[PDB]
């Protein structure tokens, strides 16, 4: 199991 | 034992894939995002432990745990897949959880991207008290 | 709100009716009782106010209320009848109660005496908070 970073990306359709 | 009760709740699973304006370096095309909510801002975190989301075992590290809200996955890849998704509930006793076979797919360059919404509608008779509260908070 | 909550309980509504040894003076010539109960010994009072047995005109003081169990009323008399009984539920919203039309019917002498159940199960949707606890404490 793993947590997902917390990276943030761009909104996209 | 007169009274009964059968609890509804209601999920959206989805996903949303776009054809990257240019591949990644591993040869990836398509971003795409997968989650799982209530409807309509609802607050399903009241009965929801944590969301598993299993990607293809060629992803690294494929399955992928949320415990609180956003429940979702955002990557990037190829190819479309079938998502197995597992919802566990803040619950004592069967069930403890559901299982989704989520067909995430990818459409190709030249057509829009893709927006998908598929509803679920869970049904608990007689949970316990505890749960049953749970449930009915969201 | 993305939850939903279906409460069912079930009634027990009945009557007795025997053909009495020896005719009253006023020519009653059976003897009945007819109830609303929970199965199995349940106790519906948690959400119920009370039980109104509407008795036909004929009988002194027709508007029989139980505040309380057992939520019957018993009587004699020389005929059957259709006996409105109105099970009042403790709660403020609709549904206020319920209404069975009962067939209050006797067996002529030479016949079995009645002993006669009619099951009954209301559902109640999304009940308030309160009323939930109290349906299903029953
Ligand atoms: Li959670
Ligand atoms: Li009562």
């Amino acid at each position: 199991l793993t947590k997902p970073t917390l990276k943030r990306k761009k909104p996209f359709l | 034992m007169a009274s009964s009760c059968a609890v509804q709740v209601k999920l959206e699973l989805g996903h949303r894939a776009q054809v990257r304006k240019k591949p990644t370096v591993e040869g990836f095309t398509h971003d795409w995002m997968v989650f799982v909510r209530g409807p309509e801002h609802s607050n399903i975190q009241h009965f929801v432990e944590k969301v598993v989301f299993h990607l293809h075992e060629s992803f690294p590290r494929p399955k992928r745990v949320c415990k609180d809200p956003p429940y979702k996955v955002e990557e990037s890849g190829y190819a479309g897949f079938i998502l197995p998704i597992e919802v566990y509930f803040k619950n004592k006793e069967e069930p403890r959880k559901v299982r989704f076979d989520y067909d995430l797919f990818l459409h190709l360059e030249g057509h829009p991207p893709v927006n998908h919404l598929r509803c679920e509608k869970l049904t608990f008779n007689n949970p316990t008290e505890d749960f049953r509260r749970k449930l009915l908070k969201a």
